[PDB]
Parts: C-alpha cells; structure tokens; sequence
RNA sequence: CGCUUCUCGGCCAGUGUAGUAUCUGUUCUUAUCAGUUUAAUAUCUGAU
C-alpha cells in the first residue's frame, strides 16, 4: 500500500516538474529521466533565482543539491 | 434481405475489401482460388470503385472463385454483386 | 374512398384560406381551436360515454374561466390532520411497462377472460413482448406473430402498431424492430396491405429521410416491400394528393417515396404518370414535387437510369423556361443528377437541354446560378472536347469571378466543377498555372472550410486533381507550408492531400529544398497528435515509401523521434511510434542502415514486456514487419531469444495482441522452425489450443494456418493426437476451426498417413466428436482434391454407416463429404462407389430442416457431376408425376438442378415416351437409320 | 430459375414436359455438326432443308396442346 | 416554455367504478374550464376517464399539482392523453355546410 | 369463419370463412374455371377474385 | 448446345465497330468493340436484348457505314402458338423480321 | 538493502441475426349428410 518516492518520480517523467534546490534557486522543464542517486535530467529548462537562465537541450542536474521536487 | 443482384456478367473484375479478402464468393470458401470475378459496372461503380462485392469498403484485392463452384458451373451466372435489402448503391 | 381523400384535401386549404384571410381582413381590421362534438367523437376511440354532473356542475365549468381570474384571485389555501387500507393498483408486465406506455397497453392493467376480436386486440400485445423485454422474448415472440400474419390480419395489427411507431417517446432500438415487424409481416400479405398502404407510409417515408445511414437503408428497403408488395394502381392512387400538400416536407418525401416505389416497378410503368404531373397545369407546387421525384430517381437507380434517359429528360426541359423560380431551379439541378448517373454517356439526349442552360448561365444572381453549374460541370466530361472546348473556354471565367462567394452551397459547386473544367485532357497547362491557382489556394484554402465534413473531401479531391494536371511540387510546394499551422483538423488536411498526391504523381518530381520542407514538416506534423489517427502515419508511409531512396539523409532525424517519442509522453503515443516503426521497416532495409536494425530489434524487444495491450499490440507489429525485411539467421535479437519469449504473452486476452502475436508466431514458425528446439513447440501446441476461443475470426484464421506450420515441423500424429483431444466445450461449430486442423494438418504430410487414427477416432460413443470425424473428412477431401482418388474406399463404408442414422446430423455433414469427395474425384473413375453411396444417400431427401435440406441439395449437385446426370435422372423418373403433392414438389427441385447444368446433355436420356391421340411424344428422329 | 426456361414445378403437365424435351432435342441438333449430318444422310435433303425443317417443327411438336 | 407532446386531453386513471362526475366536475374544475369529459363505461374501460380544457395551460396547471393526486384510497395516474390514432372511425366531412357559412355571412 | 365472403369466378358463390377461400383456390373446380376459361392453373392467380383482372393477367403471361 | 445460350448466332458489323452475338432463343448479347489506346482490340462490355419466347432463325451483320448499327434478327413468337388450344395459332403466325439497333451513345439497344 | 532460519519451485456465468432437433404437460378415437381440403386420410366449414 506504501507509494514510494521514486515511483512519484517515475511517473513525472516527460512531464512539467519544478526543481528546487536546497539554495535560493529553482529550475523548470521537461523531467526526462532521473538515477538513484536523483541526479536528474531536465530538458529546455527555466533557470530561477528566488530568471537566470533559458537552458536549450539537455541539462545533467546534480542530485546533491536537490531539495524538493514538484511535477507540474 | 441479403440477395444476389444477378445483372449481366461485364468486364470490371470484381473488388474485396480486407474482410471479405479470402473468400470464394459463393462457396463462401479460402479453398483453391483459380478463376476471377466479373460484375456490372451496373452494380459496380463510382463509390462503388474497387468497393467491397460484400460490405461497403473500399476494395484491397480481387476475389478468386474456387474450383468447386467452378466444375458446377455457377461462376457464369448473374454477376455476384449481393444487393443489401437496402438500396444497393 | 379516394376521390373522397382529395375532396376532404380541398377542404382542408380552403379552410386555412378562411381562417388565414380572417386574419387578412383582421389584420386590416392553431393547437387550441376550439372544437364541436362531432369534432370530439372524432378523437378518442369507441366506447366511452360522455357525461353530464349537473348544468349546475357544469354551470360552474362554465363559471370555471371567469371565476379561473376571478377564484384565481380569492381565498384559499389547504390542511392536513395529524392521524386497514387496500388496494394495489396493477401495473407492468413481463418485460414491463414504462410509465407513459401505460395509455397504449392499459388494457393489460384489466385481468380476465371469455372476451372474438377483442380476444385478437388482447392477444396481440405479444408487441410488448416485442418492444420490451429480453432479447429471447423478443426472439420468439416475433415469429409467434410471423406465422399468426395471415390470421390476424393486417388490419387489427397496423391499428396496434402505428400508435406506437408514432410514439412521441418511442425507442430508437424500439423504433427499429418495430420496423423490423412491419417488413416481415410484409414479407407475408400482399393484396392485404392494400387499405393500409398509405396509412404506412405516413410513418415510414420520414425513416426514409433519414440521418442516420442505416436508417435510411431500412427504410427504403421496406418502402419497396410494401410498394412491390401492394399494386401500382395502388401505390399511385393512393399518393397522389401529397404531392399539392401544403407541407414542403411531405411533398419532399412524397417525392422519396415515388423514388422507392419506381425502383420496385421499374420506371417505364411509371413514366405516364410523372410526365403526366409535369404537365400539370393547375399549380406548380407539383411540377416543384414532380421534378424532385425525377431527382431522387436519379440518385437511386443510378447507373442504371440510362435506357429511359431520353425520356425523362423530355420531361424535364419544359421546367427550365418556368416562370416561377424554384421549378427552374430544382430542374436543373437534377439534369445535373442525371448527368452524375449518366457518367460519360448519353450526351446528346441532354442535347437539346444546353442552349437555354449555357444562356441561363449568364444572366443569374443566385443559388440557381451556381445550381446551373453543378449541372454543366457534370456535364462537360459528356461533351466533345472540341465542342466542349469552346464551351469550357466560357465558363472557367464565370468560375473564376465566382470564386469569393460566402455561399457555401455556392463553394461546393463551384469546387467540383473545376474538378471537372480543369479536370479534362483537352484542357491547357499554363491557363491553370496562371488564372485560377492563385486564387484557389487564395480564398478557398481556409479555415472555415476544413473544420465542415463534406468539403473536406470533396475539397482534396479537387487539389488532388489540379496536380494530376499541372504537375506535383507546384501544390505541394505551396500547401506544404500549413502543416505547421497549428490546428488540427487543418494540418490533417493538408496531410492526407499530399499524401495522396505523391501517391498519384510520384515523388520523383520533387526538387531538393522543398524536400527539406517536407520531411521537417512531416514530422512536426507527426509530432503531435491530437488522437492516434491513421491519416498522418498512413500520409507519412507513403511519403517515404515514395521518395525511396532519397529518403536516406533524413533517417537518423527520424529515428531518433521514433525512439525519443517512443519512451515517454506516456504510453497512450507510443503505439503510434511503434507502428510508424511498422511502415518504414523496408526504408529502414535496403539502404542498408543496420545499426537501426540493431536499435530497433533490440529496444522493441525490450517493450514486450509492457502491459498495455495497445502499445504491445503495435509493438509486435513493428516487428513482424522488422523480421520480413531482415531475413531470419540475421536477426539481432536471435530467434532462440525472441520466440519463447512471445510464448507466454498468448494468453493475452485482450484483442490487439493475439492478433498480431499469432500473425508473428506464424511468421516465424513458418520459416526459420529450426532455430527453436521442439519441445518448446510442443508447449506451443498445447498454448494456441485454445485460441480457439477467440470471438474474431481473423485470429483463428492464422491460428489455424499456424497450427498447420509447426505440424510441418515436428510431423503429424501427436498434433492431431493432440486436437483429437481438443475443442471438446467449443460452442455450436466454435469448435469446427479445431478440425479444420484435422484437415490442414492431414494434408501436410501424406494423409495417406493418418486416417487410421482418425477413422478408428469415429468409434467413440460420445457423440458430437463422432460427427466431429465427419466434418475433419469434408474439409479434408475439399482440401484434398485429385488425391481422393485413394482414401475413397476407407471412407465410403464409414459414410454408409454415418449417412444410415444416428441423427439427422450425421446424415448432414456426412452428406456434405460426399459432395466435396463427389466434385475432388471428378473422372477418373471411381463412380462405382460412388453410386453405391448414393444410396445410402438418398431416401434423406425428404425434410425440412434446412441444413439438413441444403445439405442435400449440395450433395446430389456434386454427385451428378461425378456420376453423370443419366444415372441421377434414372432416380428422378418416377418421382416427377407421383400423385402426391410432397413428393412432387421434390422431385421436381431436384431435377431442376439437375435440369439447368447438363441440359445439352440430356437429350438422350429422356426415356421413350408413348403417343396419345391429340399429339406425338416420340421423338422419331432418332431411329433413322442409314 | 424461373426465368431460366425449361423450370418445372410440380403442378407441370405431361404436355409441357415432354415439348420442352423436344425443343432441346432440336437446339442440339442444330447444334452437334455430325448429328445433323447424320439426319440429312438418312432422309435425303440439304443440311439447309434440314435445319429449316426442324426450326418449323419447334413449336408444334405433338401438335396442339390440351 | 413548454414541452410540444402535452395536449389539451389527459388520460386519467386509477379510479373507483362507483365514482361521481360530481367528484370529477368538480376537482378537476380547479384549473380552468371544461372543454367536457369521457368515463369509460365499458368492461374494459370501466375505471378511466379523459378529460379536456378550453386550454391547454389549465390542463398544465393540472398535471402539474394534481400529479399522482389522491382520491378515496387510490393516487390518480395522471397523463397527458396521446393523439392522433384511432379516431378515423370518424371522418372529416361536414366542411362544405360551414365554410359556405363564413362564405356567406362576412362575406370573406 | 362463418363471416360473409363471396368468390366471383366460381359460381359468384359464397364462402363462411377466410381460410376457406385458400382451399378454395387449391380446388378442382377453381382450377376448372380457371383453365377451361383459358387462364392455366397454380400459383401466379391465386389471389384471384372477379373474372375479368386475371384475363389481362394472363395476357400478361402470353 | 443450349436452348437458351448465345453461340450459336453469330453476326458482326461492316465497320466492326459491335458485334452481336445470339443463342437460338431468348438472348441476345452485344460486344461493342474499340481498338485501345495503341489500336489493339479492346472488348466492351456486353449489353443484352432479351425478348420472351421468340425464335431467331438467322441474324446477319448490317450496314450502316458509321452510324448507330442494325441488326436484322429473324424471329417467330411461339406463345401464340402455345394458348390455342385449337391449333390455329399453329398456322397463321408469320415470323416477324426486325431490326434491333444498337444506340453508343445511349448504350443500350432497343427494338 | 545485507546476514541467519523456515516454506515452495527449476537444472546436471459474453453478445446479436437466422434456423432446426428433442422431453414433458393439456385437449380429441364420439351421432348423419353438403362444401373446402388430402396421394388416401386427417383437418376445416353448415344444419337434425
């Protein structure tokens, strides 16, 4: 019955999701996939300080900084 | 309801669509394909271009007889295009 | 009754001549009209008194208006106090009462007996077992009416069904079998029908203007049944007086109807008759009707109007002078009807129509013009193309001023005809390239259109045609551009368009950089779909199918999406991609691109196990089509990997997948089959066996022929020993694949080899398998053919004893081996038997039971081929005169067939035959001699 | 089959029976070269008075009906 | 605002076979005038009646409140009566007298 | 049965009952009215009633 | 060999154009033809003039050079012959020569 | 997730259209003649 966490994120993949860093920043795109680690890969991805940045492609995001994830 | 139009036999080989695609018309049978269908542009025509001699689609292939309606005979009657109790065309 | 009809018609104008000019004269000064006793015994049926309270009472009442305001506006207001019942009021039935019906079936709310008609009207709420309940009431209930047809009456039944196929709240599936009785009831009375003739129009003709398309298609059917089923004289006294129906919508199907009953009896009856109203005199709203009826004669009979052609067109001219519009107008549009029917024939019995329309054509303002059109349009394809020519010349001008209507009628119109003015062969290049494009991609080329159903269609077919002409990358060129507008329906329009387009011309025409253009297009097109659609992936194969191997640069842009898409979006995309992987396998191939093959093999094989059947299903597709392009030992994921792994997937329930999985299977089980060791066959055996169940019949189809591939592999007797244990619960001939197993098998190794087993396999008490065996010998022999030569004798005492009772069954499907076994052997003479056989055979004529019957008939059909008629008609001597009517009737069925085929061969074995007084018999020919 | 003559039905005479199977007789031998040949040997005329001939005995042939 | 099917006649049921037009003239007298009334007095129709308005929206009035109405012990099935149907046991004629009338008298 | 009907060929005679009339027509002497008036038996007249429609009926058959 | 089966009659045009083809009895069909697009012959599609019980003795070929083409059928109706009882109709029936015309642009042929 | 213990396993009540078959229950072997009907019965139709 217990809905883990990577299933949460499993599911978001190819969808919108937020990313928020355990740092004032934030970033917003595609999820396409993501390791065990939770590294991630985002793609075409909105850069934010709480606009940074407007990423084109694929961006490798470092799982060690992650705080929160959000789809949508 | 479901019976033959049975006008004359013309030139225009006949259209099967994909359901009907095996079938020897008559002895409603995959068997021992030989010989080919014939039907009025009469019943053949138009919409009816390469439509189904059964169903109302569009035609992928062209019926062979088989060979046991051909030794009776029967291939040579009035052309097989099965009129619906409905208006055929 | 008739000339009565029409008296009470001229009534009822008169009467709103009165009341409209009462309102004439005071408006220079309906529902609720009030009403007269006669009027009022008019209305409810028989048997009712009408009352009186009291002229007190009824004083009230009519005090009741007046004292409606005035007791409207007066006290009142109601009390309830705070403080051994009975009676249960009866209602329903076995399928049940709604509520409303209760007003048709109310006298099913009174329970008695001993009434006599009335005891008919009380037993033909068999109806409601009809219209409600469940289906098997439904079943027999409705031949229990079909053989108590005679009986009753029509009479008593059309007065209990039309209150109910006139039901303000009746059923759609109510409406349909209710219509379903009145065909077949209609398939019985004939001189019956006759009082009630129109009394069943009146409800049916608006079923035959009709939506929905089988609706109509019902409808029409049965309008014949009662027209053919009634007499002309009949159909048309009758409909007469609807034609001046104030109504436009009775006339406009009055007309539907004349359209029905004249395919029935056949124009050249009816002709008088409409050549006749045409003519009429008194008011147009005939001929206006008259017309019409030349019209949808023209749809219907179609191709086949042509003799009369002549004819009905010389009705029709004196309509185009008119000087009331309409007439003219529907006029013209069916000569265009007919034209559409007369294709590229009878040219010049249009003849004498043209030189009034081409003048017509110019002086026009309206839906009339553009109506004038749609008939020249249809007809230029009949003319001379030097006389049509110059004709053409003058109207592609008024074509091109009249693009830019907002009519839609209008666009139609104008739409098709340049499918046909420029649609011709002696009409000019440049001229199109020049006048008419710019503006036909300018103003029709728009959103309104698409989004509507008909022009759609009838719009790609005109482009399509232009390129036929003008050439290919000259459209395609100028609508690539919109596959990147945004909206659908649109983009799926220029898709399909192209798709055609290139599937006519070819790609070859095409230029480079325009081709970029494609393909960027095709796929951002591709890229997003509103549902999964066969236009944009079909549109897609061809386009690549066509440019060959100018495709080639393209591809690595192209898989990667196919790959890309194939993951995720989740899964509802993902067969879509599978499947474009389907169409562009053999690109894929022969420009020899194999580590695609590599990514492909692979990566689907991966997918299988995915849960979804829909995304599966597309899945195993694409790699059928992936192995019929790489041979079998090239195979990435090698057979040894790939086979077993399907092998469980088989039970797979849903739909898609057993089809394309079996389909694969087969495939591969056909042609490598070595690669997989058998003992993994054999649990395939023992997996397909029941895929038998399957509801389609396309997956028993291959499941069948498979069956057969692997028999091949490992050889015969275990396979069948194996389906003789088979298909013991199919239900009603579900079974039967099972032993079309026995057959195929048994052909693909020497059934020579296994009839033994099968013969001895009839011994078994249990006796559906029995009959099981006959049948595995029909298919067989019917598969067999020449071969029967030999096994003949195995089976022939085993028929004798099966075709010799049990049950009627054994004699059916045993008879039906005699038939195949009778055409299969055809001289090369082992009759003897045969006749033997026929024996045994033979006293089963008689019966009713259909199959048993058309069995028969089957059987003896065959068997004259094989025997010969002279034997056969030396068993239908005796039966031809037999005093008794049963056995007449036979004999003669029988010796009909036997009578059409082979009648050149009779002539001997007509027996000698003794001359009486009036006349000679003998035919004396035949004993000249030299 | 009912357009398709030679159709009986059980109600079907003796008379009509029997003419049908002379027509056919003749249309056959109209037809069968030889045949024919073998009826002008025998009895000595044309082929041509032959055929003539029998195309007059086609609808009589027993005479009148009953 | 109105539903087409509705007509100035209502089946009415569930009655006594004692019953008074007395009763009925005056109940149903509530919502407006009497065109006038049947009672069936058949065997069959023993039971029914129908009723009519010199208005329709009377008789929407009715079927509106008098909706499974009581009487005695019993809850009045209360319908708006179909049409058409078997009544051809009457015919039309009788025009010609009439229409002469407003012929003559207006004239018009 | 036993409601008045009346067959014109034969006779003008009458006939009690509506199944009747069908054995009536698969009868000898229907049959023999029929054919010695030169309109030839069974199954295309048998809804025949008066005398004079099936004589343009049977030169619709020859 | 037929009664009712075309074959045995066989007649054709001056101009080629149709050729028309008869059993002895019941039927006769018409092939119309035209060379293709190269002048190789192509075969129309039949067309029929069927006419109850009526014998055709010979049929011959007509000329109209480029017209709507004849045809002359020779017949006798038998059915008077049949219902008279007497055998008058046995007599007194002339056989009945007529010209069927084939119609290419109304394709059909009539009588 | 790793380790230990125990259990098991593998290898060397669908649906729809048309149609027939087969049990049981209930009624009649019962007066004459005239028609319909049947191969002949039977059956159906009237009155004493």
């Amino acid at each position: 019955s217990q809905l883990l966490p990577l299933e949460l994120v499993d599911k978001c993949i190819g969808s919108r999701i937020h990313i928020v860093m355990k740092s004032d920043k934030e970033i917003v795109g595609t999820l396409l996939g993501f390791d065990d680690f939770v590294n991630m890969v985002l793609e075409d991805v909105t850069e934010f300080e709480i606009r940074r940045i407007t990423k084109l492609d694929q961006i490798l995001l470092n799982g060690n900084n992650i705080t929160m994830l959000v789809p949508g | 309801d479901l019976i033959f139009c049975r006008k004359q036999a013309g030139v225009a080989i006949g259209r099967l669509c994909e359901k009907c695609d095996g079938k020897c018309v008559i002895c409603d049978s995959y068997v021992r394909p030989c010989t080919l269908v014939r039907i009025c542009d009469e019943c053949n025509y138009g919409s009816y271009q390469g439509r189904c001699v059964i169903c109302g689609g569009p035609g992928v292939s062209d019926a062979y007889y088989c060979k046991e309606c051909t030794i009776q005979e029967k291939d040579r009657d009035g052309c097989p295009k099965i009129v619906n109790l409905g208006s055929s065309k | 009754e008739r000339d009565t009809p029409g008296h009470g018609s001229g009534w009822a104008e008169t009467p709103r001549t009165d009341r409209g000019g009462d309102s004439i004269g005071e408006t220079p000064t309906e529902r609720n009209r009030p009403l007269s006793d006669e009027e009022l015994d008019a209305m409810f049926p028989e048997g009712y008194k009408v009352l009186p309270p009291p002229a007190g009472y009824v004083p009230i009442r009519t005090p009741a208006r007046k004292l409606t305001a005035t007791p409207t506006p007066l006290g009142g207001m109601t009390g309830f106090h705070m403080q051994k019942s009975v009676n249960d009021q009866p209602s329903g039935n076995l399928p049940f009462l709604k509520p409303d019906d209760i007003q048709y079936f109310d006298k099913l709310l009174v329970d008695v007996d001993e009434s006599e008609e009335q005891k008919e009207r009380k037993i033909m709420k068999l109806l409601l077992k009809i219209k409600n309940g469940t289906p098997p009431m439904r079943k027999a209930a409705l031949r229990q009416i079909t053989d108590k047809a005679r009986e009753f009456g029509a009479g008593p039944l059309f007065n209990q069904i039309l209150p109910l196929l006139m039901s303000p709240t009746l059923e759609d599936q109510e409406r349909h079998l209710l219509v379903k009785v009145i065909d077949r009831i209609l398939y019985k009375l004939d001189d019956l029908v006759r009082p009630y003739v129109h009394k069943i129009l009146v409800v049916i003709e608006p079923l035959l203007i009709d939506e929905d398309y089988y609706a109509r298609v019902e409808g029409r059917e049965i309008i014949s049944n009662l027209a053919k089923a009634a007499g002309l004289a009949t159909m048309i006294s009758t409909m007469r007086p609807d034609i001046d129906n104030m109504d436009e919508y009775v006339r406009n199907t009055t007309a539907r109807a004349f359209a029905v009953v004249a395919s029935a009896l056949g124009i050249p009856s009816l002709l008088p008759f409409l050549k006749a109203v045409c003519k009429s005199k008194k008011s147009w709203q005939a001929r206006h009707t008259g017309i019409k009826i030349v019209q949808q004669i023209a749809i219907l009979m179609g191709c086949a109007i042509l003799p009369h052609l002549r004819s009905l067109v010389e009705i029709i001219e004196h309509g185009l002078v008119d000087e009331q519009q309409k007439v003219r107008t529907i006029s013209a549009l069916a000569i265009a009807a007919l034209a559409e029917a007369a294709t590229p024939y009878g040219i010049e019995s249009f003849d004498s129509v043209l030189k009034p329309l081409w003048k017509g054509i110019r002086q026009h303002r309206g839906k009339g013009l553009a109506a004038f059109l749609k008939a020249i349009g249809y007809l230029i394809p009949l003319m001379d193309a030097e006389y049509a020519n110059y004709y053409t010349r003058e109207v592609m001008l008024i074509l091109i001023r009249e693009f830019q209507s907002p009519d839609e009628e209008m666009k139609k119109i104008v739409l098709k005809v340049v499918k046909q003015c420029c649609g011709t062969d002696g009409v000019e290049a440049n001229y199109i390239k020049t006048e008419i494009l710019p503006p036909f991609f300018k103003h029709f080329w728009q959103h309104r259109m698409a989004l509507d159903r008909r022009n759609y269609r009838q719009l790609v077919d005109t482009t399509v045609e232009l390129a036929n002409k003008v050439g290919a990358a000259e459209i395609i060129s100028r609508i690539v551009d919109d596959l990147k507008d945004e909206a659908e329906q649109y983009r799926k329009m220029v898709m399909e368009t192209i798709e055609k387009i290139m599937g006519n011309l070819g790609a070859a025409d095409i230029d480079h950089k325009l081709e970029e253009q494609l393909i960027d297009g095709i796929l951002y097109a591709f890229q997003e779909q509103t549902t999964e659609d066969s236009v944009m992936l079909n549109g897609f194969g061809t386009v690549v199918n066509a440019l060959g191997k100018r495709v080639k640069p393209y591809l690595p842009q192209i898989c990667g999406t196919v790959l890309w898409r194939l993951n995720n979006k989740s899964a509802k995309v993902r067969q879509q991609a599978a499947d474009l992987i389907s169409r562009t396998a053999v690109v894929m191939k022969t420009c020899q691109e194999e580590k695609l093959m590599g990514h492909l093999g692979v990566v689907l094989y991966e997918y299988l196990g995915e849960e979804y059947p829909e995304v599966l299903g597309s899945i195993l597709g694409a790699l059928k089509a992936i192995v019929n392009v790489i041979g079998m030992h090239k195979m990435t994921p090698p057979i040894k990997d790939l086979l077993p792994r399907l092998t469980p997937i088989l039970k797979n329930r849903h739909e898609k997948v057993q089809e394309n999985c079996i389909d694969l299977v087969g495939r591969i089980a056909d042609r490598g089959a070595e690669y997989v060791s058998a003992r993994e066959w054999m649990r395939i055996c023992f997996e397909l066996l029941e895929l038998l169940k399957a509801h389609k019949k396309a997956i028993r189809r291959a499941t069948v022929n498979t069956f057969g591939y692997i028999a091949k592999a490992i050889g015969p007797h275990d396979v069948l020993a194996t389906l003789l244990n088979n298909l013991k619960v199919q239900e009603r001939q579900n079974r039967v694949c099972t032993t079309v197993a026995i057959a195929i098998v048994a052909e693909t190794c020497s059934p020579f080899t296994v009839l033994p087993a099968l013969m001895n396999e009839y011994r078994v008490p249990e006796l559906n398998v029995q009959n099981g065996v006959l049948k595995s010998l029909s298919f067989l022999f019917e598969y067999i053919g020449e071969m029967g030569k030999d096994y003949i004798y195995a089976v022939t005492p085993l028929l004798e004893d099966a075709l010799m009772d049990r049950d009627l069954v054994h004699r059916q499907t045993a008879s039906a081996v005699v038939q195949h076994m009778s055409l299969g052997v055809y001289g090369f003479g082992c009759e003897d038997s045969l006749n033997h056989l026929l024996n045994y055979v033979w006293p089963n004529v008689f019966e009713t039971s259909p199959h048993v019957i058309q069995a028969v008939m089957g059987a003896l059909e065959g068997l004259r081929v094989a025997i010969g008629p002279c034997r056969m008609l030396q068993y239908c001597l005796q039966g031809l005169f037999h005093p008794a009517r049963k056995v007449r009737d036979v004999y003669w069925k029988i010796y009909n067939s036997i009578y059409i085929g082979s009648q050149d061969a009779l002539i001997a074995h007509y027996p000698r035959i003794y001359n009486d007084d009036k006349n000679t018999y003998i035919r004396y020919e035949l004993d000249y001699i030299l | 089959q009912s357009k398709y003559i030679g159709t009986g039905h059980a109600d079907t005479t003796k008379w009509e029976w029997l003419v049908n199977q002379h027509r056919d007789s003749y249309c056959s031998y109209m037809g069968h070269f030889d045949l024919l040949n073998y009826f002008a040997i025998a009895e000595n005329e044309s082929k041509a008075r032959v055929r003539f001939n029998l195309m007059e005995k086609m609808l009589q042939p027993c005479g009148p009906p009953a | 605002r109105l539903p087409p099917e509705v007509n100035r006649i209502l089946y009415i049921r569930n009655l006594p076979y004692k019953i008074t037009a007395e009763e009925m003239y005056d109940i149903f007298g509530k919502y407006g005038p009497i065109r006038q009334i049947r009672v069936g007095n058949t065997p069959e129709t023993r039971g029914t009646a129908y009723v009519v308005y010199e208005d329709i929206f009377d008789a929407k009035n009715a079927c509106d409140h008098l909706s499974g109405f009581n009487v005695c012990n019993r809850y009045l099935v209360v319908l708006y009566y179909n049409a058409n149907r078997a009544f051809q046991k009457m015919d039309t004629k009788k025009k010609e007298e009439q229409l002469k009338l407003l012929k003559e008298k207006y004239g018009i | 049965l036993n409601i008045n009907y009346n067959c014109e060929i034969c006779g003008n005679y009458t006939y009690r009952g509506p199944k009747a009339f069908q054995r009536h027509f698969a009868e000898w002497r229907h049959a023999h009215g029929m054919r010695c008036l030169g309109i030839p038996n069974t199954a295309h007249f048998a809804n025949v009633t008066q005398i004079e429609d099936a004589v343009s009926l049977w030169a619709k058959l020859k | 060999c037929r009664r009712i089966v075309p074959g045995q009659f066989l007649a054709v045009d001056p101009k080629g154009r149709a050729v028309m083809i008869s059993a002895i009895e019941k039927q006769k069909l018409v092939y119309i033809l035209n060379r293709d697009a190269a002048a190789r012959l192509t075969i129309s599609s039949p067309l029929e003039a069927h006419k109850a019980n009526t014998l055709v003795y010979h049929v011959v070929g007509v000329d109209v050079g480029f017209e709507n083409p004849m045809f002359a059928c020779l017949e006798m109706d038998y059915e008077e012959a049949d219902n008279d009882p007497t055998g008058e109709a046995a007599a007194n029936t002339q056989q009945t020569l007529t010209f069927y015309e084939l119609d290419l642009g109304l394709n059909h042929v009539v009588r």
